[PDB]
């Protein structure tokens, strides 16, 4: 049998053997021979006595096969080596007669690709081509202030930006432009321009080693790193303030049964312990320092840190090394806000880019400051802040005084306005949990149809955090990663929608943002148009007692009365409407 | 005129109970129900949601009498990203737009074996590999949240808008885009190599003297300041009779 | 070596052919319209088998739509796929309620060792001159050799597709030869 | 059942044919991984004909416990987490390559190989005999190729 | 002045960032090549224009290909060499210079082993 190619099962000498009038088989041929042996006639045959099939192809009739195959291989080898030892002599003789100058004209210049990362605007066809797809009656039929078009989108998520995410979602692998962008996002390369080792240089360098990188190499050098630290993967404790779902810190209440070794506490701290425990603690000043001594007595109440083992070890996390500073956000902002608010700012700037609008003020050349809304929203809001006010205040850790503001779901919308837009438009933050981002688009449309805003920034955003993931795994809404390891599933293949073995959703983090405008406005500003928003609707289901149970509310977006469907309505005819206009 | 265009071109179905708000919103741009090629599914990968979603969409298409053997192509984006709760739709929408302006319908690459129950849903196809079609015309984004939150949104290929305008206005637009696309491309690469895509505004476009003046004048716009080189409200373009 | 690998919980099932049919038609249909596949390629005939073997009503309806709504004016490709579609619908209607058949239609290949002037050895799977079909492969295997003695494919696939369900009666056996 | 049907093997082409022919096939893999399940899904989505099932299970033929557990898994009723199948054919192509190992070099590796390519074949045949005689199945013998 | 402002196209003041790759290459040939004598004023100026064309090819090629400009001697007919390079890569006729290809152009402008360029390519510290 001839396995794969060249070396495998001595394929090179196979033709040699065939010369002797023996047949060697491809895998497909030899597979057809074996399947012959399961045809009814051979099966019923094999049921009577054993059957010895010989699919040898007559090779049994070649004498001393061993030494005869060895012989053939020897003649191919000695003919290949002789013709190599003659080609290498003729090469040397050429190189001695023509030197290094007539054999230098044969060396061509290779061009190596650079990454030319495009913004991927929609291609506009010539007017004849775009006039043919729509019905000829459409021209002058639509109110182009009532037509909501999407003008710009971005996201920040486990696979980077919309651009990279698409490449991964469509082609299961990055191009050159993808690999570069993902590298740049995850920090694996910065861009240098000036003196490097004194010598002037321009282009990418490694971020760690400050070594020149060329674009052709960035795939080879950092693909593995990128694929390993991107997407759905094992939770990293760096990205969540040392949260390890293996060792999830709890505390536990114990009644102290024997006095504690007296310890040092400042006056205030001691008096705090005295107000809490009352008689169960004894405080005494130490005259020398003025620092107090505290002693817990029998029957006091102490909190022993334990540690639990949670079974949701995997989650869709923004690529390791993602950093708002990269996109150009300042440290005074990064400190102040919840990481969610970074994902939103980066989504909004990158969505504007994609829309062609670099300086948002440009939008106020064409609209009044009261006409640019922000109908985006979140399901759960700034959960880093909420953890910083409920756990990290309770544990008297140093938390900023204005943590409450940062927690509030609308704050991310507000922070956009305060840094980028500086509008006075409608500000409607919807909370729809998983459906928020669609409730947002619904609000956005309605806000623009109402006339209150000509442009709205819609979308959703949610962070992922210890307390969420724990409470999702308690409800049994998420996948149980230890059950998936028993099933052999690697992380990458744990989100498997519509499959038989789906048991729970992978929880992820990040934002998505679209810019929606009236078509008329969009055409006037000359902003790209990635699609019309023909319809957006929400719908609650029905009377029940299970809040997370999804229903058939949205089915209502297809209601129509079919009692009188005998003669098609003249209303559904475009010529009729156009005439009546 | 606009209200006249509205009554016939845009909102011809908002009273008629023989036209489904889905049917209408496709019919506006002279598309039949058979033109909704792709449905972007919530597809969380949980027992309950995925069967109830598929049943819903299958029943919409079956009521609206979408032709037998013309199933929507389901795209389950969440095999790759995972489910980011509130941002889920906003990813799916981005995915829908990318599908429209590419003709490429991605494939659920983790769809090892589609659940046998989903067979009963004729109008839903569950592809396991990317299909390069000759064009999508419309995409249905459907989400289902906690607390009976249930959304849908249709998104129609932008080329059905250009139908609506004249050759001259089209040509003006195409010019103005091709120019902006170039400026944006410039600003993007500059930003990316010098870490300055994000530039926080230090000032409102209006000074605190003009704040109220600008709010109260509906036709107040920003004009290129000659000195600063930014866009700011000038005191001669607020309550301006011109 | 003798570490236990097997467990019941790691069994992966695959039984959703009813779904993969429709994808496999839709891929073929777009491969042809973009011109990745041509009317001469054997790969078309393979896909037809792999579709006919998966035929049911639900598939036939899905073809009937996707083909009858193809606008043959839009290029030579669209007339090609519309002709091949109608054929493929007729074939699937015939073999509905017939058993699924393992039929190979690939090109039988023979080894080919080339040594160049420089002495580099290249192996290739060259299509055999005599045998071009499995039906001819059998006949070659029947006749043996001198040592064993003791004392429409590649030209028009659309036609070859038509002839898939039509069970060809063996007039005289290859055993007799 | 079919062991040793790795990618680029005779097995693989046998498997292709069987699926294409509506056979319900239990293939085994030594190196069970994402890449292998993704390949087998591709195969079945290409070829796998109506009323054809493909079960991919990890399995180390060189273990006696794994052979017994597999055969129990095929024959156990679905209710007991099995398949509840009566094998019609067994195709044990599972092997490990040995090269340059003459008589004097026979060691661990060669003895293990022998146990995969002989002994455990005899154990599978055994275990199939014991599950078919347990349920009094007499008229459905399992063709072994 | 004897060193014009480089980023001019048809007497209109622009910048490097607002010029296409074509418009740059033409403006190099306009200022650094001589029509009357039909020959590059310098040798290092021919080299500088080649190094810019091979950068273009690098920026718009999709895979490892063989440069159309194998030797800079082919630039001794410049307008044909431009036409030939921008016919292989017709995208570079409409796209503006990448911010990387602006920084590489200005790093070439301050090459010490070449006759200075006859134009002011930027207003910054080094304008003097």
């Amino acid at each position: 049998t001839r396995g794969t190619g060249l070396m495998s099962a001595n394929n090179i000498i196979a033709e040699g053997i065939e010369k002797m009038g023996v047949r060697t088989f491809s895998q497909k041929e030899m597979a057809f021979n074996l399947l012959g042996l399961l045809t009814p006639e051979v099966v019923e045959l094999c049921q009577k006595s054993p059957v010895m099939a010989d699919l040898n192809g007559g090779l049994q009739f070649v004498p001393e096969l061993k030494e005869f195959t060895a012989k053939l291989r020897k003649e191919l080898v000695e003919t290949s080596e002789v013709r190599k030892a003659v080609s290498i002599e003729t090469a040397l003789e050429h190189k001695v007669v023509n030197g290094n100058s007539a054999d230098a004209a044969y060396a061509q210049v290779e061009i190596q690709p650079r990454a030319n990362i495009q913004l991927d605007f929609p291609e506009l066809k010539p007017y004849k081509q775009v006039k043919q797809i729509a019905p000829a009656e459409l021209e002058g039929l639509l109110d182009l202030e009532r037509v909501i078009v999407v003008t710009g989108f971005a996201e920040v998520g486990p696979w980077g930006s919309a651009r990279t995410r698409w490449e991964m979602e469509a082609f299961g692998e990055f191009s050159l432009e993808g690999c570069v962008e993902m590298a740049w996002i995850m920090g694996f390369i910065s861009y240098h321009n000036g003196n490097l080792k004194g010598r002037p240089y321009t282009g990418w360098v490694d971020s760690k080693t400050k070594e020149p990188v060329d674009d052709k190499d960035v795939k080879a050098k950092y693909e593995t790193s990128i694929l390993e630290h991107s997407g759905i993967r094992l939770i990293e404790p760096e990205l969540f303030n040392g949260y390890n779902p293996e060792k999830k810190e709890m505390i536990q209440e114990v009644i102290v049964e024997e006095d504690l070794e007296p310890f040092e506490a400042s006056k205030e701290t001691a008096e705090q312990f005295k107000h809490q425990h009352g008689d169960k603690v004894d405080i005494f000043e130490i005259p020398e320092t003025g620092e107090y001594s505290v002693k817990l007595l029998k029957g006091a109440t102490l909190y022993i840190p334990k540690a639990l083992r949670f079974d949701r070890l995997v989650a869709g996390q923004i690529p390791t090394g993602w950093n708002a500073k990269t996109y150009g956000i300042s440290d005074d902002i990064i400190s102040q806000v919840d990481p969610i608010t970074l994902f939103v700012l980066v989504s909004v700037v990158e969505a504007f880019i994609a829309s062609g609008i670099t300086d948002p003020y440009e939008m106020y050349k064409y609209v009044h400051v009261s006409e640019v809304g922000n109908c985006s929203g979140s399901g759960m809001g700034g959960v880093s802040a909420l953890r910083g006010m409920f756990k990290d205040r309770f544990k008297d850790e140093p938390v900023q005084n204005d943590i409450l503001q940062e927690s509030f779901i609308n704050t991310m919308s507000a922070w956009v306005n305060m840094l980028l837009i500086s509008s006075s438009g409608p500000i409607k933050t919807p909370v729809g949990a998983c459906a928020t981002s669609v409730e947002s688009v619904d609000i956005g449309v309605e806000t623009i149809l109402s006339g209150k805003a000509r442009i709205c920034i819609v979308g959703g955003y949610d962070d992922f955090q210890e307390e969420g993931s724990f409470e999702f795994g308690n409800m049994k809404a998420t996948s149980n990663t230890l059950e998936e390891f028993e099933h052999g599933r690697t992380p990458a293949e744990m989100s498997r929608p519509a499959t038989t073995t789906r048991n729970g959703f992978m929880e992820a983090q990040g934002a998505g943002i679209q810019i929606i405008m009236q078509a008329d406005l969009a055409l006037k500003m000359g902003v790209p148009i990635y699609g019309i928003v023909a319809m957006a609707a929400t719908a609650t289901d029905k009377i029940g007692r299970s809040v997370p149970a999804p229903g058939k509310g949205i089915l209502t977006t297809a209601r129509e009365h079919h009692s009188s469907v005998k003669y098609a309505s003249p209303n559904l005819n475009m010529k009729y409407r156009k005439r009546q206009l | 005129l606009r209200a006249a265009q509205q009554q016939w071109g845009n909102d011809f179905y908002k009273r008629d109970p023989r036209i489904a708000p889905l049917r209408g919103a496709l019919a506006t741009y002279g598309l039949t129900i058979d033109d909704l090629g792709v449905a972007s599914f919530h597809g969380t990968s949980t027992k309950a949601n995925d069967k109830n979603e598929s049943a819903t969409i299958n029943e919409m298409m079956k009521h609206l009498g979408r032709s037998e053997g013309n199933p929507v192509i389901g795209v389950f984006q969440k095999f790759l990203t995972g489910h980011p709760k509130g941002a889920a739709g906003a990813w799916m929408m981005n995915g829908a737009l990318q599908i429209l302006n590419s003709g490429i319908i991605p494939g659920n690459r983790n769809a090892d074996n589609v659940d046998k129950i989903l067979e009963q849903f004729e109008y839903v196809l569950y592809p396991s590999k990317t299909l390069k079609t000759d064009g999508v015309r419309a995409v249905s984004i459907t989400s289902f949240g906690f607390g009976q939150k249930g959304g849908q949104a249709i998104v129609v290929h932008p080329d059905y808008l250009y139908g609506a305008i004249t050759e001259d206005r089209y040509n003006e637009y195409v010019a103005k885009v091709s120019a902006r696309e170039k400026s944006a491309y410039k600003f993007f690469h500059n930003g990316m190599i010098y870490n300055k895509l994000f530039v926080s505004k230090e000032h409102a476009p209006y000074t605190d003297e003009l704040e109220e003046d600008v709010y109260l004048d509906p036709l107040a716009r920003v004009s290129k300041d000659k000195k600063s080189g930014s866009l700011t409200f000038n005191s001669k373009n607020i309550q301006s009779k011109d | 070596g003798v570490a236990t690998s097997f467990s019941r919980k790691k069994a992966r099932t695959f039984d959703s052919s009813w779904n993969w049919a429709k994808q496999s038609l839709l891929s073929l249909y777009f491969e042809i319209i973009h011109g990745v596949l041509k009317n001469v390629d054997r790969e078309v005939v393979s896909e037809a088998i792999n579709i006919m073997n998966r035929s049911n009503d639900a598939l036939i309806k899905f073809m009937e739509y996707h083909i009858s709504n193809t606008d043959e004016t839009k290029g030579e490709n669209y007339q090609l796929v519309k002709t091949l579609g109608e054929q493929l619908i007729e074939n699937c209607k015939q073999v509905l309620d017939v058993d699924p058949v393992y039929k190979d239609v690939a090109k039988p290949t023979g080894p080919k060792t080339a040594i160049d002037k420089n002495g580099n050895i290249t192996y290739s799977e060259e299509p055999r001159e005599k045998v071009r079909k499995l039906s001819q492969y059998v006949q070659e295997m029947a006749l043996g050799g001198p040592i064993t003695k003791e004392s429409a494919l590649d030209k028009d696939s659309t036609k070859e597709v038509a002839s898939l369900p039509n069970k060809s009666t063996i007039s005289k056996t290859v055993s007799s030869t | 059942l079919i062991t040793g049907a790795g990618k680029g093997s005779i097995g693989a082409e046998v498997l292709q044919g069987l699926l294409q022919g509506g056979a319900k096939v239990v293939v085994t893999t030594s190196r069970f991984s994402k890449q292998v399940t993704d390949y087998y899904q591709s195969i079945y989505a290409k070829y796998g004909a109506k009323g054809s099932t493909l079960i991919v299970v990890p399995f180390n033929q060189g273990s006696k416990q794994d052979v017994e557990a597999l055969i129990e898994f095929i024959y156990d009723t679905e209710k007991n987490g099995g398949l509840g199948w009566d094998l019609d054919a067994i195709i044990p192509f599972a092997a490990i390559p040995e090269q340059g190992i003459e008589l004097e070099h026979i060691d661990s590796k060669s003895e293990f190989a022998h146990r995969i390519m002989l002994t455990n074949i005899l154990r599978m045949m055994g275990c199939v005999k014991k599950q078919k005689s347990a349920r009094g199945i007499e008229t459905r013998p399992a063709q072994v190729i | 002045f004897q060193k014009p402002w480089f980023a001019t196209v048809n007497g209109q003041a622009r910048d490097l960032a607002t010029m296409t790759y074509e418009e740059v290459a033409k403006r190099l040939v306009e200022l650094m090549f001589i029509r009357s004598t039909n020959s590059w004023f310098d040798v290092t100026w021919r080299t500088f224009t080649g190094d810019f064309l091979r950068r273009v090819e690098e920026r718009f090629t999709k895979s490892k290909t063989l440069s159309l400009i194998q030797s800079y001697s082919l630039l001794d007919k410049p307008d044909e060499a431009i036409e030939k390079v921008f016919n292989a890569y017709p995208a570079a006729r409409e796209q503006f210079l990448n911010a990387q290809d602006i920084d590489h152009f200005l790093s070439m402008c301050q090459n010490p082993m070449q006759k200075p360029v006859p134009f002011v390519p930027v207003l910054d510290r080094r304008f003097e």
